[PDB]
RNA sequence: AGGGGAUCGAAGAUGAUCAGAUACCGUCGUAGUCUUAACCAUAAACUAUGCCGACUAGGGAUCGGGUGGUGUUUUUUUAAUGACCCACUCGGCACCUUACGAGAAAUCAAAGUCUUUGGGUUCUGGGGGGAGUAUGGUCGCAAGGCUGAAACUUAAAGGAAUU
């Protein structure tokens, strides 16, 4: 939020899902953040460079993360062919 | 409180069934409602068959067993030990 | 001396984490009173009232005491706990910890100038616990914190200078409508309010970078 | 799933679903074309025929009503119309 | 009823513990060496404690029990964790080099992979 | 049986939003679905709807963003007057900042702040925010 | 539907039934049927003066053990036999 | 009381009721 | 992407079918599980061995991109994958769990066992439902050898493979330690066979 | 009001047990239990959950119909048909596991989509007794059914669970 003069009121301006679009909870112990390595022409991981997934505690509970997170890795370019949009 | 899903016993879309009659104490009960024991025992005590085999005509081969299917009231079948109570997490094991 | 167990323990003992919105902003779970405290070191504490709970054994009762402690400051921290014990000035040290364990941050607003600070709610939220509802509707500038003294304390501490509330159910049980209250004003950062829209890039964890300063 | 086209199904979706459940109503009924043994005499019979159809020509029995598709008698030949 | 104690049961296993050999397969000759290792105020005591003693000691001879962990546990198990069978590590074996598959297994070969021994049954 | 087509759909599409879903199908099909969604997408609470057309009422599959939070119907279309829109929004809306009030009114389907500029007003569809 | 009626012609349902229903009100039934007028000792009346007939005594109810020291008073309007209770200490000397 | 015993009473009592209802009315 | 050189190869998909891990269950089969291809007369529904492997790299690169290798969490309650933990807890870090997992290892924060994870693998979710129940307080990510009648609840890595099988278990712990190690930086070359036999993550009878 | 009337059996007659037992137990036994024609309009008549419509977590079994698979078995080995196996579909009686969600809880695929309160419609309840009583109407041969109070009295009853 702001005010009239510009500066930014209100504090910790929350996350969101990757999946579904949803204010992650201060208090919700049950969302994770995935961190997946970066892989370069000689096909070992960089350390530094992460592809951050976050994923919300009701994604993960109802068993669609596992879904979520191949639709995420293959638009991403993650993953090629183990997720189809017209299933 | 509601105690089971099955209010009295296995009756789901019939609303009413015939009565059947208790072995032990003549009491009515609703034929689902009652608990019902198959017996298969030999028409011979335990045992005993030696003695008969001994004094029995043609190569015995006989061996008859009674069947009979025994309907017990609710207070009947737990006064003969047959059903026993059960824990609330036991109650819902069939 | 307070030796943390936890990696979050040694990384705000180290200096590391300096404030309370990155744990709150990554939901990184802390059970360490020491935590909180360090980072909020204005941390008051206000007990509503003490309740004597019974057991009934084979000879006599089992007298314990429970008591209703909140912790939060004035600018946008909340906490609340309730802990039982033998002793009514023990349940009061545990409550405190509880609560300081169970701190939960704030989403003030304005019923609306865009002119000054954040004084009421942003929206409207509610928390049920049990029968009871506790309604926080966003009001004008001047009007107050209109509710329960119990929960207008409360409220008084989260950092709310005014707010409208609405309750219904048996309000007199004060522990249930407590929590209810609690947890209308743990859901104002869960309603999606079309300014936080925008995407941003997600922040890296701060036990990932400081993974050096972890156990051993 | 989530994310799924249900724009867009695949083939073997529609081929499963009932036909008041797909995304277009549509029948799943065909028309086929039997001819009696010797004489040609072309004629349309219905897939579901509900009757006991006959050319007109040779009074012989070409299908019997039945509750699903119509069974068309042994001494005829059928083709998809 | 003989039902040990926990005392006695606990400080026995970790006798045990550092001390396999110390503890010879008989009563009498251990029974004073438990003293020597561990301060026990009480004759009755370290009777008890060696009695335990001595039976684990012969039961461990029978074959390994519930929470021996003697130092020497691992020994085997250490030595015991190369199995690596020679050749026939259920790969390029067991078969007349070819690998019995089915139709639907060969689809999925012919997806990527089809250069592979097929044997379709 | 069947009485209103805008309350089937709104109410198909909350219950898709609250079980993540970035889709649903509506399919009562009509005239003012349509209109109630054009109007969410002017301020972005949905994504993009294309209508099917088969030879009878319609399916409509609108793709759903993580936006929107709860759209509904105020049945019966209550006669609001220009002096009551305040109220209404006063108790159909959470913050007087966001929020829309979606109103059918002699000058077409549309909001409430839209109403108040353009100085008219008509019969109370539902709310959208 | 809520168990109501919901059209935007439907007012004489809910007037209706709101009618009916508020009857089980204690205060709405003891309002319009006007009982106070014609069963209430005082008649709807704040005060009501009487005649001393006589000095009366009633013992208290369950846990608890006092004699109350009343007194049987006949209105003067209504004509009917009221008790009454004096409040304070000793003061059933004053009447008479 | 039962409620059947209970109903039977008022029963019997109302059927006494209407016994000497009949020899007035 | 990756550069290519990641896909699976001849003498992977040789190993793989061999071990009988594409043979998946019965008609039971959770909505959840779209790996499925055709399925046989029999009624065992054919796991695509393809979808695998990417998922299999993909987890990989997830356990490398863990800073330090102790945080890494295998756990195992089945008999038939003990052995394949403790081999991959003692050749790629991370630390064993094998065998009873003690409920609290995650959550009390004074008890002897406590460990502070940031990913755990268990080897049969339905045999782990106490460690994934845990990870699910403690904001951890899981990672699971699934099938496709297992449940995926708080699971949000899968891999598809076959659990009621030594053969299938083992051989996907051994090719998971492998594409780790590669993806560290410890096994050289990506296109050398790993010079340990997979049967040493293999579980023997006695 | 007739027919029928074998077992069981409101009443009743006896045998006991018991301080008392016209109650439980035993032996008889009328009305009744069956049916014809005409009445009675009640029940824990309960799934204590009104009817219609839409959406929402999975899994299996089962009933009825339909579709497909050189599927299996069957008569004349092999056509049909029928009976089974597998897959799918529609309507059902239902069930198993979870709890997004609801509820005071027991629990619920609705008892969910209700303080983020609005799909359509009907009926009922406003503390516990008095009381479903009194009276007035109305139906019935009667027994009884429908509608249905007041005076007066009380600070408690009542529901789900914990020790």
């Amino acid at each position: 939020m702001e005010n009239d003069k510009g500066q930014l009121v209100e504090l910790y301006v929350p996350r969101k899902c990757s999946a579904t679009n949803r204010i992650i909870k201060a208090d919700d112990h049950a969302s994770v953040q995935i961190n997946v390595a970066k892989v370069d022409e000689e096909g070992r991981a960089i350390p530094g460079e992460y592809v951050t997934y976050a994923l919300s505690g009701y994604v993960r509970s109802r068993g669609e993360s596992d879904d979520s997170l191949n639709r995420l890795a293959q638009n991403d370019g993650l993953l090629k062919n183990v997720w189809s949009y017209s299933r | 409180p509601k105690k089971r899903a099955s209010n009295g016993r296995n009756k789901k879309g019939r609303g009413h069934v015939k009565p059947v009659r208790c072995v032990n104490c003549s009491k009515s009960i609703p034929k689902d409602k009652a608990i019902k024991r198959m017996a298969i025992r030999n028409i011979v005590e335990a045992a005993a068959v030696r003695d008969l085999s001994e004094a029995s005509v043609y190569p015995e081969y006989a061996l008859p067993k009674t069947y009979n299917k025994l309907h017990y009231c609710v207070s009947c079948a737990i006064h003969a030990r047959i059903v026993r109570v059960r824990s609330r997490e036991d109650r819902k094991n069939r | 001396g307070w030796v943390p167990v936890t990696k979050l323990g040694r990384l705000v003992k180290a200096g590391k984490i300096t404030t309370i919105e990155e744990i709150f902003l990554h939901s990184l779970p802390v059970k360490e009173f020491q935590i909180i405290d360090t980072l909020l070191p204005g941390l008051q504490d206000e007990v509503m009232n003490i309740k004597p709970v019974q057991k009934q054994t084979r000879a006599g009762q089992r007298t314990r005491f429970k008591a209703v402690v909140v912790v939060g400051d004035s600018n946008g921290h909340v906490g609340l706990g309730i802990k039982t014990a033998k002793e009514v000035a023990g349940a009061i040290r545990a409550g405190i910890i509880i609560a300081k364990l169970s701190v939960i941050p704030i989403r003030r607003g304005y019923w609306g100038t865009n002119l000054g600070q954040p004084h009421s709610l942003a929206t409207k939220t509610t928390g049920k616990c049990g029968s009871v509802t506790v309604r926080l509707i966003p009001a004008p500038r001047g009007s107050g914190i209109v509710a329960s003294p119990a929960v207008k304390k409360l409220l008084q501490l989260a950092g709310v200078e005014d707010v409208y509330t609405q309750s219904n159910g048996k309000t007199r049980t004060l522990e249930n409508t407590l929590k209810a209250a609690f947890v209308a004003i743990g859901n104002t950062y869960g309603f999606l309010t079309p300014n936080l829209w925008a995407e941003q890039p997600l922040p890296v964890s701060p036990l990932d970078i400081y993974s050096d300063e972890a156990s051993a | 799933v989530l994310v799924q086209d249900l724009l867009h199904p695949t083939a073997a979706s529609e081929a499963r679903k009932h036909k008041l459940k797909t995304l277009v109503q549509g029948p799943r009924s065909y028309f086929l074309d039997v001819k009696c043994p010797g004489c040609l005499n072309i004629t349309t019979v219905f897939s579901h025929a509900q009757t006991a159809v006959t050319c007109e020509s040779c009074s012989t029995i070409l299908c019997t009503p039945t509750g699903g598709k119509a069974k068309l008698s042994e001494g005829t030949s059928f083709r998809r119309k | 009823g003989r039902v040990r104690t926990k005392t006695v049961k606990r400080a026995s296993k970790a006798l045990i513990e550092r001390y396999y050999p110390k503890l010879t397969l008989d009563f009498q000759t251990n029974k004073r060496l438990c003293d020597e290792i561990a301060t026990i105020q009480s004759k009755r005591l370290r009777n008890k404690i060696a009695g335990y003693t001595t039976h684990l000691m012969k039961r461990i001879q029978k074959g390994p029990v519930r929470g021996i962990s003697f130092k020497l546990q691992e020994e085997e198990r250490e030595r015991k964790d190369q199995y690596v069978p020679e050749v026939s590590a259920l790969d390029l074996s067991r078969s007349n080099g070819v690998l019995n598959v089915d139709n639907q297994t060969s689809d999925l070969v012919k997806s990527l992979g089809l250069k592979l021994p097929l044997s379709v049954i | 049986t069947r009485s209103s087509v805008l309350a089937d759909a709104l109410n198909a599409i909350n219950n898709a939003e609250k079980t993540g879903k970035r889709q649903v199908l509506i399919r009562p099909s009509s005239k003012v679905i349509i209109k109630f969604l054009q109007v969410m997408q002017k301020h972005g609470y949905i994504g993009e709807f294309e209508y099917i057309d088969d030879h009878r009422s319609g399916k409509i599959v609108v793709q759903l963003n993580g936006r929107l939070n709860k759209c509904g119907v105020i049945s019966p279309r209550f006669n609001v007057k220009i002096g009551d829109i305040e109220k209404w929004t006063a108790n159909l809306l959470p913050a007087r900042q966001f929020g829309y009030v979606i109103l059918t009114t002699s000058a077409g389907i549309m909001d409430h702040e839209e109403a108040r500029r353009k100085h008219v007003s008509g019969k109370i569809l539902g709310f959208v925010y | 539907g809520k168990g109501k009626p919901r059209g935007l012609n439907s007012a004489r349902k809910l007037r209706v039934h709101r009618r009916n229903n508020r009857w089980a009100e204690n205060n709405y039934k003891k309002r319009l049927l006007g009982t106070a007028f014609k069963s209430s000792p005082f008649g709807g009346s704040s005060h009501a003066k009487g005649i001393v007939l006589e000095k009366l005594g009633i013992e208290s109810k369950q846990p608890n053990s006092a004699i109350r020291k009343c007194v049987r008073v006949q209105l003067i309007k209504n004509g009917k036999k009221v008790t009454a209770f004096v409040p304070n200490d000793g003061c059933l000397n004053f009447v008479d | 009381m039962r409620a059947k015993w209970r109903k039977k009473r008022t029963r019997r009592l109302k059927r006494k009721r209407r016994k000497v209802r009949a020899r007035s009315k | 992407s990756l550069p290519a050189t990641f896909d699976l190869t001849p003498e992977d998909a040789q190993l793989l079918l061999a071990a009988n891990t594409h043979l998946g269950a019965r008609n039971v089969q959770v909505h959840q599980e779209p790996y499925v291809f055709n399925a046989r007369p029999d009624g065992v529904h054919v796991i695509n061995v393809g979808k695998t492997w990417e998922k299999l790299v993909l987890a990989a690169r997830i356990i490398a991109a863990i800073p330090n290798p102790e945080d890494v969490v295998a756990i195992s309650s089945r008999t038939f994958g003990q052995r394949a933990v403790l081999k991959f807890a003692a050749h790629t870090g991370a630390t064993p769990i094998a065998g009873r997992f003690t409920p609290g290892s995650f959550t009390n924060y004074i008890t002897r066992s406590f460990k502070e994870p940031r990913l755990v693998i268990v080897t049969d979710p339905r045999s782990d439902a106490q460690a994934i129940k845990e990870a699910s307080y403690v904001n951890i990510p899981v990672i699971a050898l699934t099938d496709l009648d297992s449940p995926s609840e708080f699971v949000d890595v899968a891999i598809p493979c076959n659990n009621r099988g030594k053969h299938s278990i083992g051989l996907i712990w051994y090719l998971l330690a492998r594409e780790v190690l590669r993806l560290r930086g410890a096994l050289v070359d990506r296109t050398q066979p790993w010079s340990i036999m997979p049967d040493l993550y293999f579980y023997r009878d006695p």
